[PDB]
Protein backbone atom coordinates (compact mmCIF):
# COMPACT_ATOMS: atom_id res chain seq x y z
CA UNK A 1 0.00 0.00 0.00
CA UNK A 2 1.22 3.68 -0.06
CA UNK A 3 -0.81 6.02 2.08
CA UNK A 4 -0.96 11.39 1.88
CA UNK A 5 0.24 13.03 -1.59
CA UNK A 6 0.04 16.88 -1.01
CA UNK A 7 0.07 17.66 2.74
CA UNK B 1 0.52 -5.87 31.51
CA UNK B 2 -1.65 -3.50 32.07
CA UNK B 3 -2.45 -3.23 28.24
CA UNK B 4 -2.83 -6.99 27.76
CA UNK B 5 -6.65 -6.85 26.33
CA UNK B 6 -4.76 -4.17 23.44
CA UNK B 7 -2.34 -7.01 22.56
CA UNK B 8 -3.03 -8.45 19.27
CA UNK B 9 -5.56 -6.26 18.47
CA UNK B 10 -4.16 -5.93 14.42
CA UNK B 11 -4.82 -7.63 11.64
CA UNK B 12 -3.87 -7.64 7.79
CA UNK B 13 -2.77 -9.22 4.48
CA UNK B 14 0.78 -8.42 3.85
CA UNK B 15 1.45 -5.90 1.64
CA UNK B 16 -2.04 -4.21 2.36
CA UNK B 17 -1.73 -3.23 5.31
CA UNK B 18 -2.64 -3.56 9.17
CA UNK B 19 -6.10 -2.55 10.52
CA UNK B 20 -7.55 -2.78 13.92
CA UNK B 21 -11.34 -2.80 14.89
CA UNK B 22 -13.38 0.37 15.40
CA UNK B 23 -16.98 1.31 16.60
CA UNK B 24 -18.63 3.82 14.72
CA UNK B 25 -22.46 5.70 15.60
CA UNK B 26 -25.36 4.56 17.46
CA UNK B 27 -26.21 1.84 18.00
CA UNK B 28 -22.24 0.44 17.25
CA UNK B 29 -21.34 0.05 13.40
CA UNK B 30 -17.64 -1.56 13.84
CA UNK B 31 -16.03 -1.50 10.66
CA UNK B 32 -12.17 -2.58 9.90
CA UNK B 33 -9.57 0.39 9.74
CA UNK B 34 -6.55 0.94 8.52
CA UNK B 35 -3.53 2.21 10.92
CA UNK B 36 -1.62 4.97 8.48
CA UNK B 37 0.64 7.20 10.84
CA UNK B 38 1.60 9.13 6.99
CA UNK B 39 -2.03 10.89 6.79
CA UNK B 40 -4.19 12.63 9.53
CA UNK B 41 -7.87 12.10 8.43
CA UNK B 42 -9.87 9.31 10.02
CA UNK B 43 -12.04 8.26 6.60
CA UNK B 44 -14.64 5.27 6.07
CA UNK B 45 -16.43 3.68 3.49
CA UNK B 46 -20.21 4.96 3.71
CA UNK B 47 -21.64 3.34 0.41
CA UNK B 48 -21.51 -0.11 -1.76
CA UNK B 49 -18.26 -0.53 -3.40
CA UNK B 50 -16.91 -3.99 -5.27
CA UNK B 51 -14.21 -4.36 -2.87
CA UNK B 52 -15.93 -3.50 0.64
CA UNK B 53 -17.75 -6.58 2.97
CA UNK B 54 -19.33 -3.51 4.96
CA UNK B 55 -19.84 0.31 5.09
CA UNK B 56 -20.97 2.99 7.44
CA UNK B 57 -24.62 3.54 7.46
CA UNK B 58 -24.90 7.23 8.60
CA UNK B 59 -28.87 6.95 8.22
CA UNK B 60 -28.78 4.08 10.86
CA UNK B 61 -26.67 6.31 13.45
CA UNK B 62 -28.58 8.07 15.62
CA UNK B 63 -25.38 10.08 17.26
CA UNK B 64 -24.35 11.20 13.55
CA UNK B 65 -23.46 15.09 12.89
CA UNK B 66 -23.98 15.85 9.15
CA UNK B 67 -21.22 18.98 9.20
CA UNK B 68 -22.40 19.83 5.60
CA UNK B 69 -18.77 20.22 4.13
CA UNK B 70 -17.35 18.12 1.55
CA UNK B 71 -13.59 16.26 1.52
CA UNK B 72 -11.49 14.97 -0.81
CA UNK B 73 -7.89 13.01 0.41
CA UNK B 74 -5.17 12.04 -2.26
CA UNK B 75 -2.55 9.74 -1.34
CA UNK B 76 0.82 8.63 -2.90
CA UNK B 77 -1.53 6.18 -4.70
CA UNK B 78 -5.25 6.22 -4.71
CA UNK B 79 -7.68 8.80 -3.53
CA UNK B 80 -11.09 9.33 -2.33
CA UNK B 81 -13.90 12.40 -1.96
CA UNK B 82 -16.46 12.27 0.55
CA UNK B 83 -18.48 13.98 3.37
CA UNK B 84 -17.80 15.45 6.76
CA UNK B 85 -19.39 14.59 9.88
CA UNK B 86 -19.25 13.93 13.26
CA UNK B 87 -19.92 10.28 15.60
CA UNK B 88 -19.30 8.75 18.29
CA UNK B 89 -16.22 6.41 17.99
CA UNK B 90 -14.80 3.64 20.18
CA UNK B 91 -12.11 1.16 19.80
CA UNK B 92 -13.01 -2.55 21.38
CA UNK B 93 -9.65 -3.56 21.54
CA UNK B 94 -7.98 -0.27 22.46
CA UNK B 95 -8.53 2.28 25.36
CA UNK B 96 -11.99 2.37 27.33
CA UNK B 97 -13.50 5.14 26.30
CA UNK B 98 -15.45 6.86 23.78
CA UNK B 99 -15.06 9.42 21.84
CA UNK B 100 -16.88 12.29 19.22
CA UNK B 101 -14.39 12.26 16.29
CA UNK B 102 -14.77 13.47 13.03
CA UNK B 103 -15.43 11.56 10.37
CA UNK B 104 -15.33 11.51 6.64
CA UNK B 105 -17.57 9.52 4.86
CA UNK B 106 -16.62 8.19 1.51
CA UNK B 107 -18.69 8.38 -1.25
CA UNK B 108 -16.57 8.18 -4.19
CA UNK B 109 -12.99 6.60 -4.54
CA UNK B 110 -10.18 5.34 -6.86
CA UNK B 111 -7.65 2.93 -6.66
CA UNK B 112 -8.07 3.17 -2.66
CA UNK B 113 -9.70 0.21 -1.86
CA UNK B 114 -8.11 -3.41 -2.09
CA UNK B 115 -9.98 -6.19 -2.96
CA UNK B 116 -9.62 -9.02 -0.60
CA UNK B 117 -7.72 -6.52 2.01
CA UNK B 118 -10.59 -6.76 4.61
CA UNK B 119 -10.22 -2.96 5.67
CA UNK B 120 -13.22 -0.57 5.08
CA UNK B 121 -11.28 2.60 6.30
CA UNK B 122 -8.49 4.25 7.10
CA UNK B 123 -6.74 6.11 10.82
CA UNK B 124 -4.97 8.81 9.64
CA UNK B 125 -2.75 9.12 12.92
CA UNK B 126 -0.60 12.00 11.97
CA UNK B 127 -0.71 15.92 13.17
CA UNK B 128 -4.05 18.17 12.25
CA UNK B 129 -1.32 20.35 9.91
CA UNK B 130 -1.48 17.81 6.96
CA UNK B 131 -5.47 17.23 7.51
CA UNK B 132 -7.74 17.75 4.87
CA UNK B 133 -9.62 20.12 3.92
CA UNK B 134 -7.09 22.12 6.62
CA UNK B 135 -5.80 22.09 10.01
CA UNK B 136 -8.98 22.79 11.54
CA UNK B 137 -10.50 19.09 11.13
CA UNK B 138 -9.27 17.66 14.79
CA UNK B 139 -7.62 14.73 14.07
CA UNK B 140 -8.65 11.25 15.81
CA UNK B 141 -5.45 11.29 18.29
CA UNK B 142 -5.88 14.82 19.22
CA UNK B 143 -9.70 14.47 19.79
CA UNK B 144 -8.83 11.10 21.89
CA UNK B 145 -6.31 13.44 24.06
CA UNK B 146 -8.61 16.58 24.40
CA UNK B 147 -11.35 14.44 25.58
CA UNK B 148 -9.85 11.78 27.35
CA UNK B 149 -7.52 10.89 30.21
CA UNK B 150 -5.91 8.73 27.62
CA UNK B 151 -1.83 9.78 27.43
CA UNK B 152 -0.44 11.42 24.23
CA UNK B 153 1.23 8.16 23.24
CA UNK B 154 0.20 5.49 21.05
CA UNK B 155 2.90 2.06 20.06
CA UNK B 156 2.83 0.14 17.14
CA UNK B 157 4.24 -3.52 16.67
CA UNK B 158 3.65 -4.93 13.43
CA UNK B 159 4.39 -8.28 12.88
CA UNK B 160 5.02 -9.22 8.99
CA UNK B 161 5.23 -12.43 7.18
CA UNK B 162 -0.45 -10.95 9.19
CA UNK B 163 -0.80 -9.09 12.89
CA UNK B 164 -0.18 -7.23 15.37
CA UNK B 165 -0.54 -4.34 18.16
CA UNK B 166 -1.31 -1.10 19.00
CA UNK B 167 -1.39 0.05 22.19
CA UNK B 168 -2.93 3.09 23.03
CA UNK B 169 -2.11 5.40 26.22
CA UNK B 170 1.24 3.43 26.98
CA UNK B 171 3.75 1.03 26.00
CA UNK B 172 3.85 -3.06 26.29
CA UNK B 173 6.84 -4.35 27.07
CA UNK B 174 5.97 -8.14 26.24
CA UNK B 175 6.26 -6.70 22.49
CA UNK B 176 10.12 -5.87 22.51
CA UNK B 177 13.26 -7.16 23.69
CA UNK B 178 16.46 -4.93 24.55
CA UNK B 179 16.26 -1.46 25.33
CA UNK B 180 13.66 1.89 23.88
CA UNK B 181 16.00 4.20 21.76
CA UNK B 182 14.39 7.39 20.49
CA UNK B 183 15.06 9.91 17.95
CA UNK B 184 13.22 13.13 18.16
CA UNK B 185 9.94 13.77 16.03
CA UNK B 186 11.52 17.20 14.01
CA UNK B 187 8.29 18.61 13.74
CA UNK B 188 4.61 17.86 13.92
CA UNK B 189 2.75 17.27 10.47
CA UNK B 190 4.07 13.84 9.56
CA UNK B 191 6.02 11.88 11.84
CA UNK B 192 8.88 13.72 10.68
CA UNK B 193 12.62 12.06 11.74
CA UNK B 194 16.49 12.69 10.73
CA UNK B 195 18.70 9.90 9.35
CA UNK B 196 22.26 10.37 9.80
CA UNK B 197 23.52 7.53 8.61
CA UNK B 198 22.76 4.76 6.11
CA UNK B 199 25.03 1.46 6.01
CA UNK B 200 24.93 -1.71 3.94
CA UNK B 201 26.27 -4.40 5.63
CA UNK B 202 28.39 -2.35 7.76
CA UNK B 203 29.75 -0.28 5.29
CA UNK B 204 28.58 3.30 5.37
CA UNK B 205 26.75 4.10 2.14
CA UNK B 206 29.00 7.66 2.25
CA UNK B 207 26.60 10.06 0.99
CA UNK B 208 25.70 13.78 2.45
CA UNK B 209 23.00 13.22 5.47
CA UNK B 210 21.19 15.76 3.67
CA UNK B 211 20.56 13.39 0.81
CA UNK B 212 18.54 11.21 3.16
CA UNK B 213 16.15 13.46 4.15
CA UNK B 214 15.70 15.62 1.45
CA UNK B 215 12.65 16.85 1.33
CA UNK B 216 11.54 14.85 4.48
CA UNK B 217 12.10 11.54 6.09
CA UNK B 218 9.08 10.08 7.93
CA UNK B 219 7.62 6.83 9.82
CA UNK B 220 4.85 5.68 7.82
CA UNK B 221 2.54 2.37 8.45
CA UNK B 222 0.43 3.02 5.56
CA UNK B 223 3.17 2.45 3.23
CA UNK B 224 4.38 -0.77 2.48
CA UNK B 225 8.01 -0.12 1.13
CA UNK B 226 11.30 1.47 2.19
CA UNK B 227 11.19 4.18 0.04
CA UNK B 228 14.44 6.61 -0.37
CA UNK B 229 15.01 9.94 -2.36
CA UNK B 230 16.19 9.14 -5.70
CA UNK B 231 20.39 9.61 -5.49
CA UNK B 232 20.02 7.57 -2.15
CA UNK B 233 18.38 4.35 -3.63
CA UNK B 234 20.78 4.44 -6.87
CA UNK B 235 23.20 4.39 -4.34
CA UNK B 236 21.73 1.96 -2.26
CA UNK B 237 20.60 -0.15 -4.86
CA UNK B 238 24.38 -0.33 -6.08
CA UNK B 239 25.86 -1.26 -3.05
CA UNK B 240 22.71 -4.30 -2.04
CA UNK B 241 23.58 -5.25 -5.23
CA UNK B 242 27.09 -5.68 -4.45
CA UNK B 243 27.04 -7.26 -1.19
CA UNK B 244 24.64 -10.07 -2.57
CA UNK B 245 26.59 -10.28 -5.40
CA UNK B 246 27.28 -14.39 -4.81
CA UNK B 247 23.93 -14.43 -6.99
CA UNK B 248 22.64 -12.51 -9.42
CA UNK B 249 19.42 -11.16 -10.16
CA UNK B 250 17.69 -9.43 -12.87
CA UNK B 251 17.81 -5.63 -13.29
CA UNK B 252 13.72 -5.42 -13.21
CA UNK B 253 14.01 -7.16 -9.35
CA UNK B 254 15.91 -4.30 -7.77
CA UNK B 255 13.19 -2.21 -9.58
CA UNK B 256 10.53 -3.68 -7.73
CA UNK B 257 8.98 -4.84 -11.59
CA UNK B 258 10.18 -8.42 -11.26
CA UNK B 259 9.67 -11.23 -8.64
CA UNK B 260 12.12 -13.96 -7.56
CA UNK B 261 10.74 -17.34 -6.28
CA UNK B 262 12.74 -20.16 -4.42
CA UNK B 263 11.72 -23.42 -3.68
CA UNK B 264 9.58 -23.59 -0.12
CA UNK B 265 11.85 -22.82 2.79
CA UNK B 266 14.52 -22.63 0.97
CA UNK B 267 15.23 -18.66 0.10
CA UNK B 268 19.26 -18.01 1.00
CA UNK B 269 18.33 -15.05 3.61
CA UNK B 270 22.47 -14.95 4.11
CA UNK B 271 23.63 -13.80 0.63
CA UNK B 272 21.86 -10.57 1.45
CA UNK B 273 22.92 -7.95 3.47
CA UNK B 274 21.26 -6.27 6.47
CA UNK B 275 20.95 -2.42 6.27
CA UNK B 276 21.05 0.40 9.09
CA UNK B 277 19.69 3.66 9.46
CA UNK B 278 21.26 6.02 12.12
CA UNK B 279 18.69 8.36 14.02
CA UNK B 280 19.13 11.70 15.31
CA UNK B 281 19.48 10.74 19.07
CA UNK B 282 18.02 12.77 22.26
CA UNK B 283 21.29 14.12 23.49
CA UNK B 284 23.85 16.62 21.34
CA UNK B 285 26.08 14.23 18.95
CA UNK B 286 24.69 11.07 20.00
CA UNK B 287 22.40 8.76 17.58
CA UNK B 288 21.91 5.25 17.07
CA UNK B 289 21.09 2.82 14.94
CA UNK B 290 18.27 0.40 13.61
CA UNK B 291 18.87 -2.35 11.65
CA UNK B 292 16.68 -4.59 8.80
CA UNK B 293 17.23 -8.18 7.42
CA UNK B 294 16.20 -9.54 3.83
CA UNK B 295 13.56 -10.77 5.86
CA UNK B 296 11.97 -7.33 6.19
CA UNK B 297 12.75 -5.86 3.11
CA UNK B 298 12.44 -8.68 0.51
CA UNK B 299 8.56 -9.26 0.75
CA UNK B 300 6.81 -12.22 0.23
CA UNK B 301 4.02 -12.26 -2.39
CA UNK B 302 0.63 -13.80 -2.35
CA UNK B 303 0.96 -16.35 -2.64
CA UNK B 304 1.81 -24.08 -3.99
CA UNK B 305 5.56 -25.08 -3.12
CA UNK B 306 7.54 -21.59 -4.79
CA UNK B 307 8.02 -18.55 -2.48
CA UNK B 308 7.87 -15.69 -4.45
CA UNK B 309 9.56 -12.09 -3.00
CA UNK B 310 9.18 -8.67 -3.92
CA UNK B 311 12.07 -6.33 -3.44
CA UNK B 312 10.65 -3.73 -0.76
CA UNK B 313 12.63 -0.74 -1.21
CA UNK B 314 11.93 1.90 -3.86
CA UNK B 315 12.53 5.25 -5.07
CA UNK B 316 10.79 8.41 -3.92
CA UNK B 317 10.49 12.26 -5.17
CA UNK B 318 9.11 12.92 -1.52
CA UNK B 319 11.69 11.99 0.69
CA UNK B 320 12.32 9.24 2.58
CA UNK B 321 9.58 6.49 4.03
CA UNK B 322 9.92 4.05 6.60
CA UNK B 323 7.13 2.09 5.95
CA UNK B 324 6.39 -1.50 6.74
CA UNK B 325 9.87 -2.69 5.53
CA UNK B 326 11.16 -0.60 8.19
CA UNK B 327 8.91 -1.32 11.41
CA UNK B 328 8.24 -5.10 11.00
CA UNK B 329 11.55 -4.97 12.25
CA UNK B 330 10.51 -3.17 15.66
CA UNK B 331 8.38 -1.54 18.16
CA UNK B 332 7.51 1.93 17.38
CA UNK B 333 6.74 4.35 20.39
CA UNK B 334 4.91 7.71 18.79
CA UNK B 335 5.95 9.14 22.02
CA UNK B 336 3.70 12.54 21.05
CA UNK B 337 3.72 13.65 24.68
CA UNK B 338 7.66 14.26 24.38
CA UNK B 339 7.88 14.74 20.72
CA UNK B 340 9.75 11.59 20.03
CA UNK B 341 10.08 8.48 18.33
CA UNK B 342 11.36 5.30 20.08
CA UNK B 343 12.66 2.23 18.65
CA UNK B 344 13.17 -1.52 20.16
CA UNK B 345 13.67 -4.58 18.87
CA UNK B 346 10.23 -6.32 18.24
CA UNK B 347 9.78 -9.55 20.29
CA UNK B 348 7.72 -10.94 16.62
CA UNK B 349 10.16 -9.22 14.10
CA UNK B 350 11.15 -12.23 11.37
CA UNK B 351 14.68 -13.46 11.37
CA UNK B 352 16.36 -16.42 11.27
CA UNK B 353 18.85 -18.28 13.98
CA UNK B 354 21.44 -16.45 12.29
CA UNK B 355 20.65 -12.77 12.47
CA UNK B 356 18.14 -10.71 13.92
CA UNK B 357 16.76 -7.16 13.52
CA UNK B 358 18.90 -5.20 16.01
CA UNK B 359 18.33 -1.34 17.80
CA UNK B 360 22.21 -0.30 18.80
CA UNK B 361 24.17 2.66 20.32
CA UNK B 362 25.28 5.06 21.68
CA UNK B 363 27.28 6.48 18.57
CA UNK B 364 29.09 9.95 18.50
CA UNK B 365 27.81 11.58 15.08
CA UNK B 366 28.42 15.67 14.72
CA UNK B 367 26.57 18.22 12.91
CA UNK B 368 23.19 16.47 12.85
CA UNK B 369 21.19 19.35 12.81
CA UNK B 370 22.38 20.12 9.47
CA UNK B 371 21.26 17.11 7.97
CA UNK B 372 17.49 18.39 7.75
CA UNK B 373 15.87 19.61 4.70
CA UNK B 374 14.78 23.42 5.29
Amino acid sequence: VQFLAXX
Amino acid sequence: GSFVEMVDNLRGKSGQGYYVEMTVGSPPQTLNILVDTGSSNFAVGAAPHPFLHRYYQRQLSSTYRDLRKGVYVPYTQGAWAGELGTDLVSIPHGPNVTVRANIAAITESDKFFINGSNWEGILGLAYAEIARPDDSLEPFFDSLVKQTHVPNLFSLQLCGAVGGSMIIGGIDHSLYTGSLWYTPIRREWYYEVIIVRVEINGQDLKMDCKEYNYDKSIVDSGTTNLRLPKKVFEAAVKSIKAASSTEKFPDGFWLGEQLVCWQAGTTPWNIFPVISLYLMGEVTNQSFRITILPQQYLRPVEDSQDDCYKFAISQSSTGTVMGAVIMEGFYVVFDRARKRIGFAVSACHVHDEFRTAAVEGPFVTLDMEDCGYN
